């Protein structure tokens, strides 16, 4: 569970070169009384990451996109989320302008992939 | 918790030398104090640390030892050196400094 | 507590240049916030003119070679101070400026879009007359 | 530099007493990399 | 603001107030913006001032919030206008002698 | 309360003082997963 | 090097409240630590207690717990005693005693247990 560092590599740069990178550092990313205390304390790092990562894999598990890196759904856009042709997108913007612009929209996209399932 | 003196009477003749010393439970080393009372006076400081004199000291105060033991000497005991002698343990904290019985040097 | 304080009403001729001063109390430095110079003439709407964001001074479009836009930090007996120089003026110049001030510390704040800002606070009015 | 006994906390407001000090030679062979200083307002330059 | 007068020699105290019960840093200065007092932590720093000797302030206080300031020694030279900075609340009195 | 003259009790505590060593390390501060 | 002039001797009763004070006339007030030592008659010294000054603590032997009260004061420069639940063993001769600590307003304090200058013994009855 230490492969969240590994993410932020491909920040600053575009939409399209962090998808790509995503597959790429993905797959290239994979008896003294004082001294029990220390191997509890890394056990509890450890299963707290383990933890976290489930819980974050059973957040997608909703969607149907469970240890999915890509997942496409089967939720159209209204088109006042963004309206603006995709070239764009994929090329003019980053992350981090995303979870800016639409960020009056993604409690209603995750309602609708949660309704979505039914 | 503790403080006896190893003699309990030195009823001795001025010239011959004194025989003072201290025994204590637990080591100190560093912290005993000696003290000299004549009967209606107030205690007057002889030795304090174990080692050295104060001011106004006799050099025939002599005051050694180490650890719980301790003993001092005085060679030419005087007119004056008939009193009882006092010793005082300060070594631990938070203070619990006790003190020793004494021993009385009537002629 | 940003009490951001212009200078005085001025008047000069045309085809000549002016300096505004910006000197913005309680501002910590001009790395964290943005100046946005802006203008109105009377009774018109609010027109735009330029901005130091990140320190990198940029005017708009209308106005590109004719106004410089500089800054100086809260360096030791005086506040950060923005200023503005117009060369070659006309008599079509004649208005209220206003410099301003806004925070673009947060990236998810609102009030900032990759350097296209709302004005979150203001000058007092900086009128120039052209005659 | 003298050695002082009777401090002034600098985790809450109080004051502490320490141990008298210790035997013999303390050495504190050290770096100073920083300072921290103040200033004077006024006045109508100056210096 | 607030106006406190004194006559000469005795005692006098200012007041700042915080509302947060927290002993945060404040600062008390002059008119001519010459320090007087500062908290540094849990220390008392005077400042270079005719009151580097007279200045006091109850230590015990700060953890209440309460960030006095106590003049010992009024002389006519000591009615100038005190400031409070404690966080923004630059609070000012004037004392008279 | 009550009001002005609130009960400053400077208290006291009386611990055993043995005398220790001191010489400081270098701390690293990580953070957690997630972070 | 203060003189310890200590109060008159008192006749006290069983169960009463003795108060015995010990004016130390001479140098800083607040460099000297303090002890009461009362003297049984005939007996080897027992320790009572000692105040710290400048601390203004004081710290007491384990077989006078809340019966007695060690105060001072630095205006008057002087140590109050004050005993409460006052027995028939109490008819002592009682000594404050006082020894150089260093500079305790700012820095040094030596913390010693050897008592230097004395007073002069008060004798307590207890009738
Ligand atoms: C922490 O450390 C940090 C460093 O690690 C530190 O950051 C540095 O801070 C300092 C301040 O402390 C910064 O220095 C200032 O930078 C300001 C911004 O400068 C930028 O932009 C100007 C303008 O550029 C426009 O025009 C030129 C024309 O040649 C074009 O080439 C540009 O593309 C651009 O044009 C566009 O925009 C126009 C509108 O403005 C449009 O019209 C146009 O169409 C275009 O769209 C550039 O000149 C600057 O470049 C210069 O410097 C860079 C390197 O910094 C060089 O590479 C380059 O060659 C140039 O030399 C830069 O791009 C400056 O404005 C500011 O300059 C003032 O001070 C300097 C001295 O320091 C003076 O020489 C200068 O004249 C300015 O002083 C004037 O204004 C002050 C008040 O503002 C007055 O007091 C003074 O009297 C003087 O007024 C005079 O001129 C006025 C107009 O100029 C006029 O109005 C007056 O009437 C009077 O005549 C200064 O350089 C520095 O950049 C930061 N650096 C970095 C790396 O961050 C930080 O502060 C520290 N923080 C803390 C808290 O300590
Ligand atoms: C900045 O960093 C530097 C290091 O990068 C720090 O410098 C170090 O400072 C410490 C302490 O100042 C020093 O440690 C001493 O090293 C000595 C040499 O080895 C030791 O002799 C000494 O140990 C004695 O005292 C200890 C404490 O009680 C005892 O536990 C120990 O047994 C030794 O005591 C003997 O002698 C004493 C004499 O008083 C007697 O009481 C004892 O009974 C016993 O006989 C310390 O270990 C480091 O060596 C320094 N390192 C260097 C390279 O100089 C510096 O302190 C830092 N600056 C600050 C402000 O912290
Ligand atoms: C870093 O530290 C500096 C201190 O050196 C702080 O600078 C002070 O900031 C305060 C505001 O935070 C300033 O006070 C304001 O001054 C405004 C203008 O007055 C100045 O200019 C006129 C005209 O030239 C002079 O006559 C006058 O002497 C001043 O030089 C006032 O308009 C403001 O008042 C307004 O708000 C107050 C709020 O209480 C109202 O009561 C008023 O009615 C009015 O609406 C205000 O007084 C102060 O002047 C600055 N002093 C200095 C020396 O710079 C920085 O704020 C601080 N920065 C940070 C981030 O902490
Ligand atoms: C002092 O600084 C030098 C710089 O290289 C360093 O090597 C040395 O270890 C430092 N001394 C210390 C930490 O005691």
């Amino acid at each position: 569970g230490a492969v969240f560092l590994g993410f932020l590599g491909a920040a600053g740069s575009t939409m399209g070169a962090a998808s790509m990178t995503l597959t790429v550092q993905a797959r290239n990313l994979l008896h003294l009384l004082k001294l029990t205390v220390w191997g509890i304390k890394q056990l509890q790092a450890r299963v707290l990451a383990v933890e976290r990562y489930l819980r974050d894999q059973q957040l997608l598990g909703i969607w149907g996109c469970s240890g999915k890196l890509i997942c496409c759904t089967n939720v159209p856009w209204n088109s006042s989320w963004s309206n603006r042709n995709l070239s764009e997108i994929w090329d003019n913007m980053t992350w981090l302008q995303w979870d800016k612009e639409i960020s009056n929209y993604t409690q209603i996209i995750y309602g609708l992939l949660e309704e979505s399932q039914n | 918790d503790i403080m006896t003196q190893s003699p309990a009477t030195l009823s001795v003749s001025p010239g011959e030398r004194a025989t003072l010393s201290c025994r204590a439970s637990e080591s100190v080393s560093s912290d005993l104090a000696w003290y000299q009372q004549k009967p209606g006076q107030a205690p007057r400081l002889l030795i304090y640390g174990a080692s050295t004199r104060a001011t106004g000291v006799p050099a025939r105060f002599s005051g050694s030892g180490s650890g719980a033991e301790f003993t001092l000497t005085i060679s030419s005991l005087q007119s004056e050196d008939f009193a009882v002698y006092y010793c005082q343990q300060y070594n631990n904290w938070p203070p619990r400094y006790t003190f020793g019985q004494g021993t009385r040097l009537e002629i | 507590q940003i009490h951001l304080v212009q200078s005085g009403t001025e008047v000069k001729k045309p085809g000549s240049s002016v300096t505004v001063s910006c000197k913005a109390y309680g501002v910590n430095t001009f790395g964290l916030y943005a100046v946005n110079w802006v203008r109105q003439a009377p009774g018109q709407s609010l027109e735009y003119i330029g901005q130091i964001w990140r320190w990198k001074s940029s005017a708009s479009h209308h106005f590109r070679g004719r106004v410089l836009i500089s800054a100086v930090d809260l360096t030791g007996s005086s506040p950060p101070i923005s200023s503005l120089e117009i060369k070659n003026l006309t008599s079509d110049d004649t208005a209220v400026y206003f410099c301003t001030t806004t925070s673009t510390y947060d990236k998810w704040s609102g009030l900032h879009h990759d350097g296209v800002m709302a004005f979150s606070s203001w000058g007092q009015g900086t009128l120039i007359s052209v005659s | 530099c003298r050695i002082k006994q009777i401090i002034n906390m600098w985790q809450r407001i109080g004051q502490a007493m320490y141990a008298p000090p210790i035997q013999g030679v303390i050495r504190c062979v050290s770096n100073i990399t920083g300072l921290i200083l103040t200033r004077d307002g006024g006045s109508t330059s100056t210096t | 603001k607030k106006v406190v007068l004194g006559k000469k020699g005795d005692t006098v105290e200012l007041t700042c107030t915080a509302s947060q019960k927290k002993s945060i840093q404040f600062h008390w200065k002059n008119s001519n913006q010459i320090k007087i007092l500062g908290n540094q932590g849990s220390f008392l720093t005077k400042g270079p001032s005719k009151l580097n000797d007279r200045a006091d302030s109850r230590r015990s206080l700060w953890d209440q919030g309460n960030f006095p300031l106590i003049i010992k020694n009024l002389k006519i030279e000591d009615s100038d206008t005190y400031i409070c900075e404690v966080e923004d609340q630059k609070e000012e009195v004037q004392l008279l002698v | 309360k009550e009001y002005r003259l609130i009960n400053c009790n400077t208290s006291a505590i009386t611990q055993a003082c043995p005398k220790v060593s001191f010489e400081p390390i270098p701390i690293h501060y990580c953070a957690p997963a997630g972070f | 090097e203060v003189q310890l002039v200590e109060s008159g001797a008192e006749v006290k009763k069983p169960g009463s409240s003795v108060k015995v004070s010990c004016k130390a006339s001479g140098d800083t007030f607040i460099r000297y630590s303090f002890t009461w030592v009362r003297q049984a008659p005939g007996q080897g010294l027992e320790w009572m207690g000692r105040i710290i000054t400048i601390l203004d603590v004081a710290h007491y032997a384990p077989h006078l717990q809340g019966r007695v009260t060690i105060t001072a004061d630095k205006s008057t420069s002087t140590v109050y005693l004050e005993l409460r639940n006052l027995r028939s063993d109490d008819t002592a001769v009682y000594f404050c005693a006082g020894v150089y600590e260093g500079e305790a307003d700012e820095g040094e304090y030596d913390n010693n247990g050897f008592l230097k200058h004395w007073g002069q013994g008060t004798l307590v009855t207890v009738s």
